[PDB]
């Protein structure tokens, strides 16, 4: 039809984090923008820095609107994350392409029957090694969590020999073991 | 109902 924008299943919110406003973690979160079409996603993506050009200590988070990008949210507190850990050199080679693929997985509803279990994703730019993660709502749904992990691994193009792990947020927040691996 | 392939999303860029 040409003149109609292509709507997303969900409205998404993009958040930025930098540790330069407050000594309390959550007061450093900024809501950047919300979008609910493919066209509006790309308009936003085109305006913002690549993750590799952010100062160490910064995060982007993309979460379904209504879910705050923190453990304490009702939809994250029983949940967990699939974690991708990058070495320092992968900031250059893999970080930006992995983050974009992650964004496309989310907005495109790429987890078929288990897409509702996905809450969001987070990229941490860190001097010790960058991290990307997909956050899901219930760490005890073995079927949903494992399916999501397998989709994610396939979409990043990681070979069978590379193993990724899922951690519950409850475990991450306690002073971490994997609940699942794929 | 709204699912997009990788291909589709990139084309729309
Ligand atoms: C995601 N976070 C992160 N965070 C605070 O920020 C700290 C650093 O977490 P991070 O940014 O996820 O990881 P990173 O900076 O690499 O440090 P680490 O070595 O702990 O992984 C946490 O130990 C915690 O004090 C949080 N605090 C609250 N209350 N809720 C949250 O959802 C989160």
């Amino acid at each position: 039809e040409h003149y109609i924008k292509h709507p997303l299943q969900n409205r998404w919110a993009l958040w930025f984090f930098k540790n330069d406003k407050s000594k309390t973690w959550q007061a450093n979160l900024r809501l950047i923008s919300k979008f609910d079409t493919v066209e509006d996603f790309w308009a936003l993506y085109n305006h913002i820095q690549l993750s590799s050009n952010l100062m160490p200590g910064c995060d982007y988070s993309l979460f379904k609107d209504g879910i705050e990008p923190m453990w304490e949210d009702e939809k994250n507190k029983r949940g967990g994350r699939w974690l991708i850990t990058l070495n320092k050199q992968q900031r250059r080679s893999d970080l930006d392409r992995f983050w974009l693929e992650t964004l496309l997985c989310l907005i495109g509803e790429s987890f078929d029957d288990y897409s509702d279990d996905v809450c969001g994703a987070v990229v941490n730019v860190r001097a010790k090694g960058d991290k990307i993660a997909i956050w899901t709502t219930e760490c005890e749904n073995r079927e949903a969590v494992t399916h999501i992990g397998r989709v994610y691994k396939e979409r990043l193009g990681l070979p069978p020999k590379i193993v990724i792990g899922y951690q519950s947020h409850a475990d991450t927040a306690t002073k971490t073991k994997n609940r699942f691996v794929v | 109902k709204k699912r997009y392939s990788r291909l589709q999303l990139l084309l729309f860029w």
